[PDB]
């Protein structure tokens, strides 16, 4: 469960909230959730925008037209699951469209993350052909503003910038590892660049969370090594000999 | 306050109709002269379009001159600052802005 | 990187502006920028332009229509990414959408030119499949003048860098200052950034070429000094003393 | 009650037409005075949806009042409690919904 | 200067309308003549756009004659010189042009 890297999307669950309390504020627990088993496939919703015009005669340069970001939408969110009439969670999904009322449903990915919508039933379909199975499609649409997997992501800035050097002496053909520390008391989420000083004696590699330093000439050489936007950084000093 | 700041969005109509003194005479004759001693005054039926919030400041810097009262406004037609009156001001109310309807009329005074 | 020749188009990077500045003055220069990394595909906005009818009564050869061209617009910028939710570039990019305010995206291609748009987002979307990575789908509406890369068609390349620092005491209370050659033959179109090596003994402030250092704590303190993308740098040692 | 406690739909109108004493003959002088002390007092052309069932008592809020008898109001504009009258506030009763179509000037007694 | 200079769009409209004597009382016999000498005048309703910098240019023509003050004209219609007037000349400022919306009356004197 990386939510740093892709995920493949399969084992992406579907559940609707049928509690009391708030469905955006702990929607990791499963506590109060009916699942919708048996899900063939899902269209997530579609986060739009409509626009309004930012030209005024005023404005110097009338050549180029200018808007402006208005009223935001949460779009519609489709899903077709294996029909289970018998089944509870399609029995309360045709409940849901029937009352009509608003409610709250989430998705959980392959990642940890979920993302937990608020919408109501407005299209009940069902495909039946031979040789294949009775499926059920649903479309919720949304209201109002949902609950992304980005707004409970978290970042962690603890300055722990720690730079550990070779600060040994390298010959010609050979290489040194420079080690740079990513533990701001161990979370971090940053990125960081390392380079030599002169380009002329020696030449730098950073990749595998490490620095390859080579000495293709001799002498005192110097690099910097700054973390992210510039908020830290470190300086190594790697001499060269003739031998 | 005296100076108009907002902006005019979608182009405005700009209305002359200057005052004459006519007579028709008989066959196709006619007489003509321009009745008043000083120029035309012109008028701007204009329109803004403004954030939920500047309303407020808008309608409150137009009821502050109440029809009456002239402020001082350059239109984007000649560029030449004028002095003008408004006496309607129409807004209609929308979910994150409002727009303002409003007929300057320029005056000499 | 051969700007006069065809190229493939494999390595075209997506950047997003986080600086105060102005994005068109050095769009060249990844100082003030956030990657959107892991980009499935791209489709830069295209620049139309309506037209206006300018036929007239009293003109001739009133047979063929004739037009002229309207108002210009820069388009929809358009592009599909792999869905990481817990790393930043697509939090702040939810942050963007959010927020709706204006802010400027570059596109390097591997020619080494740029282009440079000014717009908000208007649609997030996600596709969800098993054997296929998550996308997040990305739509934004530029406003106002794009700076194309035509506009740019000089770049020196600089290829030059060199720091004079004053290497000297610093006491109390008073402050020294950092010089930075930047001339390769004089015509340049390229910027810098310096920091700190330990934020505690001396801090470093960079503004129009003038770098003032302050010996806050006595002392041997480096000053790392980096240009641009990261091509060259190099160190600077202050001396500070407790009187 | 004294205190209209509905909730209006976004498109909502809010005409101002200041009231004073202009003199002006032909295309001459002209002289303007703020006429009143109570400025504009405005005027909010106002729409309401709200389903079949409170129809009901909105109308016979609405009837109570009959014209005369202002009521409290605070209007998402300047979010500023006034006292207002109504005197159409006609109805569309739709399948499932009904929408209200009323003015509010407002008053000072 | 006395000469319209300027290029108009293509629907133009040329309102006739003579004047006569007519006489002719309930639906019983009626009585025709061609009341003055110089029959029918016309009506050119005109319509122009030019960028927003000839604005000025045509409206500075326009006010100077103000009404009165006939100047040349030789309409696409039919070709020939005539003599008009102008009393409206309404505009329309759009983001990089402006449309003219203008009356020619032709007259003799």
């Amino acid at each position: 469960p990386n939510p740093t890297m892709p995920v493949k999307g399969a084992g992406t669950t579907l559940w609707v909230y049928k509690g009391s309390g708030d469905p955006y504020a702990n929607p990791l627990s499963d506590v109060d959730w009916s699942r919708l088993a048996k899900v063939k496939d899902l269209t997530p919703g579609e986060l739009t925008a409509e626009s309004y015009d930012d030209s005024y005669l005023d404005d110097e340069d009338a050549d180029w037209t200018a808007t402006g970001q208005g009223q935001k939408s949460a779009g519609d969110t489709s899903f077709t699951l294996a029909w289970m009439p018998g089944e509870q969670g399609q029995q309360a999904l045709l409940a849901w469209f029937n009352e009509g009322d608003t409610r709250a449903y989430k998705i959980r990915f392959p990642n940890g993350t979920v993302d937990v919508f608020r919408g109501w039933v407005s299209s009940i379909g069902k495909a039946v052909t031979a040789k294949e199975v009775i499926t059920r499609t649903v479309k919720v649409t949304n209201v109002g503003r949902p609950s992304m997997a980005e707004d409970r992501s978290t970042v962690t800035a603890a300055t722990g910038m720690t730079v550990t050097p070779a600060s040994t002496s390298v010959v010609k053909g050979q290489s040194t590892t420079l080690t740079v520390a990513f533990q701001p008391e161990g979370v971090t989420d940053k990125s960081f660049r390392a380079v030599s000083a002169d380009k002329t004696k020696a030449t730098v590699s950073v990749s595998g969370m490490t620095i390859t330093v080579n000495g293709v000439a001799a002498g005192k050489v110097n690099i910097p090594v700054v973390s992210g936007n510039g908020e830290f950084a470190a300086v190594a000093e790697i001499t060269v000999t003739a031998s | 306050m005296k100076t108009f700041r907002w902006k005019v969005k979608p182009g405005m109509d700009v209305a002359s109709v200057p005052s004459v003194r006519k007579v028709r005479f008989g066959d196709g004759y006619s007489q003509r002269a321009p009745a008043g001693l000083n120029a035309n005054l012109k008028t701007y039926s204009v329109t803004l379009s403004v954030p939920r919030e500047e309303a407020t400041v808008l309608e409150s810097f137009l009821e502050e001159h109440g029809g009456w009262k002239s402020f001082l406004w350059t239109p984007p037609y000649e560029w030449r600052q004028i002095k003008v009156t408004c006496a309607k001001w129409s807004s209609r109310v929308s979910m994150l802005r409002v727009e303002f309807s409003a007929e300057f009329e320029q005056v000499v005074n």
